[PDB]
């Protein structure tokens, strides 16, 4: 059996983001991700093959999934972002 | 004179233990390699 219920088990509080700008500060990131509520913790790529992408951690799974949808196709600095879950 | 000698053995896996629950520290173990932490800027005072 495979039914359809909201708040799916395939999602976690850890959200992967792609197409992030190469030049950004914590100042901007806390203003962007904090727009939806409190943020648990953030890390950013520091190697040549990680820079440009990052994973964010929300305090809840509810608020995470709420913003996950509303942040899909969001355009900033004339570029669109991409959201994915932690597998 | 006697060529006194010895032998060597091995050991199996370690005994049971009780790993911590899904605490904050597991987030470090779950994050990919090459990702530095992003703490907030010093003196940040939002509204």
């Amino acid at each position: 059996g495979r039914a359809n219920i909201r708040l799916p088990p395939e999602v976690n509080r850890i959200l992967y983001i792609r197409n992030l700008p190469y030049k950004i500060t914590a100042e901007e990131m806390y203003d962007i991700f904090g727009k939806y509520g409190p943020i648990r913790q953030i890390r950013v790529g520091n190697t040549p093959e990680t820079r440009g992408t990052a994973y964010v951690v929300y305090e809840d799974i509810f608020d995470a999934k709420n913003a996950c949808d509303h942040l899909s196709g969001f355009n900033v600095c004339n570029r669109y972002l991409v959201v994915l879950y932690y597998n | 004179g006697t060529p006194e000698q010895l032998q060597a053995w091995r050991w199996e896996r370690e005994i049971d233990e009780r790993n911590r629950p899904l605490s904050d520290e597991e987030l470090d173990a779950m994050f990919p390699e090459g990702y530095k932490v992003l703490p907030p800027p010093a003196g940040y005072v939002p509204i």
